[PDB]
C-alpha cells in the first residue's frame, strides 16, 4: 500500500507569509493526490484535488503543485482562519491512504491574557457544590501559569486546568482554571483569587472576589 | 443542505457492538461510494472501508483488524457500519464520506463520537458565569457557562442559538471520576449586556438533551 | 445493412461503459490495483477495445480480467464490422 509522508508535522509561520506543506509518496502516483483541511473539532474539508485543481468555495490563497512522488500544498499570505491540520490522500492505487497530517501554527505578536474570575452560581450551590472559574483569554505565546489563593494562601487541591488549541480567529491561546469545592468548604472561606503569570509582564495579573 | 447526516454519539460497553448510520441527500449516482474513516483523539485519519450502494459490495482496510461490516439501504439512502466486540481502542470519531467514484472525498459527515466504556450516560449540569459585583468592566465584558458532570463526550455549546459566534471560546473537557467538565467563554461589548440577552445552548447527543441558560448579572 | 452494422457502434459504447463500471467494481479491493476510478477506467476500456493496450492501466483481478476479455472481443468484433461495412460501401 502507498505510504504518504508529511514532514514536518508542525509548521510555524508569521502572518501574511507564504507557507508550503509537503507530501511524499512511497512510489509514483502521478497527480492522484488530494488535500484536506481539518480545523479543531471540525470535519475534513476538500481544498485541492488531483494535486493542483481548485475547488469552488476555497480561497484563491490555496494552491497545489507536484506530480510523481513529491507534492506541495501552498497558502499565499497565511491568516488566522488557516490554523488547522492538513492531510494529503492518494487515490492512484487501492486502498486509498492518508498522510499523517501537518499542523499550521502562526507566530503572532505577544498578547497579555484577559483574566476573568467567576463566583459559583446560586443554582450550583443549591446542589451542595461550588466551582470557582477563571478564564485567561486570548494570550500569546501559549506558555502561561495560573495560581490560586484562598484568603491569601496558595491553594492547589481541587484545581483542574484546560488549554485550547491556537485560535483560528486571532492566533491566540486561552486557558480555563477551575477550583471545585463543596458548598461547606466554600462557605468557610472569604476571598478567592486567581493569578496569571505570563511572558508579557514581570508582575502577575490578579482577579479576586469575596464570598460576601 | 447537509449531504451526509450522522448521529452525534454512541456509548458502547466493552465487548458489545453498535451500528452507525449515515443518511445521504443531494444528487446520488450509481457510481457513488460511501467511505468510513476513523480518527482517534489527537491523531490522524484512518481509512476503514468503502461500499458501493448501487451494487452493495464492500471493501476493507487490510492493514487493520476488521471491526466493521458495511451495508447500505437504497430506499432510505442510508449507509450503515456495524462495529462489533469493541474495546477502548475502538473509541474515536467515525466519519462517513462520499466519493463520486473519482478518487476524492467531496463531502464528509459531521462524525459520530463512539465511546467504549462501562460507565453510565449522564446529562451535563449547566451553570452561569457572570462577573462578580466588584469586577470592573472595560469596553467589553466576558461571560460564560460551566458544563459539568456529563458523560460521555461530546457536548456542543453555542451562544444565542448560534447567532453569536465571534468572541467565543469553548475549552476542551477534563475527565475526573467518570465525568467530564468544560466551560465556554463569550465576550460582547459591555454596553450590550444585559440590555441584549446572552444565552448559551448546551446539547448532549448521548443523552438526547439540549438545555439553555440565560446569563444575567448577579443579584 | 451497411449502417445496420453501424449498430455495433451502439453495442461497443454500451460494453465500454459497462466495462468501465464493472472494471472498477472488480478491481477495488485488490492491493495495488490501479484501475479503480471510473473516468480512467473508461479510458482503459477504449485503450483495450481498440487493442492499443498502452500498459498505463490494466486489471489485476480475475473478474477484472474477464471484463477485459469481454471488452476486447466487443472491440474486435465491433471494429471488424465497421471496417467491413466501410469496405462494402466503397
Ligand atoms: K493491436
Ligand atoms: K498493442
Ligand atoms: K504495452
Ligand atoms: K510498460
Ligand atoms: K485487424
Amino acid at each position: 500500500d502507498i505510504l504518504l509522508t508529511q514532514s514536518p508535522a508542525i509548521l510555524s509561520v508569521s502572518p501574511g507569509e507564504r507557507v508550503s506543506f509537503s507530501c511524499r509518496a512511497s512510489q509514483s502516483i502521478g497527480t492522484d493526490i488530494h488535500w484536506y483541511q481539518q480545523r479543531t473539532n471540525g470535519s475534513p474539508r476538500l481544498l485541492i484535488k488531483y494535486a493542483s485543481e481548485s475547488i469552488s468555495g476555497i480561497p484563491s490563497r490555496f494552491s497545489g503543485s507536484g506530480s510523481g512522488t513529491d507534492f506541495t500544498l501552498s497558502i499565499n499570505s497565511v491568516e488566522s482562519e488557516d490554523i488547522a491540520n492538513y492531510y494529503c490522500q492518494q487515490s492512484n492505487r487501492w486502498p486509498f491512504t492518508f498522510g499523517s497530517g501537518t499542523k499550521l501554527e502562526i507566530k503572532r505578536a505577544d498578547a497579555a491574557p484577559t483574566v476573568s474570575i467567576f463566583p459559583p452560581s446560586s443554582e450550583q450551590l443549591t446542589s451542595g457544590g461550588a466551582s470557582v472559574v477563571c478564564f485567561l483569554n486570548n494570550f500569546y505565546p501559549k506558555d502561561i501559569n495560573v495560581k490560586w489563593k484562598i484568603d491569601g494562601s496558595e491553594r492547589q487541591n481541587g484545581v483542574l486546568n484546560s488549554w485550547t488549541d491556537q485560535d483560528s480567529k486571532d492566533s491566540t491561546y486561552s486557558m480555563s482554571s477551575t477550583l471545585t469545592l463543596t458548598k461547606d468548604e466554600y462557605e468557610r472561606h472569604n476571598s478567592y483569587t486567581c493569578e496569571a503569570t505570563h511572558k508579557t509582564s514581570t508582575s502577575p495579573i490578579v482577579k479576586s472576589f469575596n464570598r460576601n | 443542505q447537509v449531504q451526509l447526516q450522522q448521529p452525534g454519539a454512541e456509548l458502547v460497553k466493552p465487548g458489545a457492538s453498535v451500528k452507525l448510520s449515515c443518511k445521504a441527500s443531494g444528487y446520488t449516482f450509481t457510481s457513488d461510494w460511501i467511505h468510513w474513516v476513523k480518527q482517534r483523539p489527537g491523531h490522524g485519519l484512518e481509512w476503514i472501508g468503502e461500499i458501493i450502494p448501487s451494487y452493495g459490495r464492500a471493501n476493507y482496510n487490510e492493514k487493520i483488524q476488521k471491526k466493521a461490516t458495511l451495508t447500505a439501504d437504497k430506499s432510505s439512502s442510508t449507509a450503515f457500519m456495524q462495529l462489533s466486540s469493541l474495546t477502548s481502542e475502538d473509541s474515536a470519531v467515525y466519519y462517513c464520506a462520499r466519493e463520486r467514484g473519482d478518487g476524492y472525498f467531496a463531502v464528509w459527515g459531521a462524525g459520530t463520537t463512539v465511546t467504549v466504556s462501562s460507565a453510565k450516560t449522564t446529562p451535563p449540569s449547566v451553570y452561569p458565569l457572570a462577573p462578580g459585583s466588584a469586577a470592573q468592566t472595560n469596553s467589553m465584558v466576558t461571560l460564560g457557562c460551566l458544563v459539568k458532570g456529563y458523560f460521555p463526550e461530546p457536548v456542543t455549546v453555542t451562544w444565542n442559538s448560534g447567532s453569536l459566534s465571534s468572541g467565543v471560546h469553548t475549552f476542551p473537557a477534563v475527565l475526573q471520576s467518570d465525568l467530564y467538565t468544560l466551560s465556554s467563554s463569550v465576550t460582547v461589548p459591555s454596553s450590550s449586556w444585559p440590555s441584549e440577552t446572552v444565552t448559551c445552548n448546551v446539547a448532549h447527543p448521548a443523552s438526547s438533551t439540549k438545555v439553555d441558560k440565560k446569563i444575567v448579572p448577579r443579584d | 445493412q451497411w449502417r445496420a452494422a453501424g449498430a455495433a457502434t451502439v453495442l461497443l459504447v454500451i460494453v465500454l461503459l459497462a466495462g468501465s463500471y464493472l472494471a472498477v467494481l472488480a478491481e477495488r479491493g485488490a492491493p495495488g490495483a490501479q484501475l479503480i476510478t471510473y473516468p480512467r477506467a473508461l479510458w482503459w476500456s477504449v485503450e483495450t477495445a481498440t487493442t492499443v493496450g498502452y500498459g498505463d492501466l490494466y486489471p489485476v483481478t480475475l473478474w477484472g480480467r474477464c471484463v477485459a476479455v469481454v471488452v476486447m472481443v466487443a472491440g474486435i468484433t465491433s471494429f471488424g464490422l465497421v471496417t467491413a461495412a466501410l469496405a462494402t460501401w466503397f
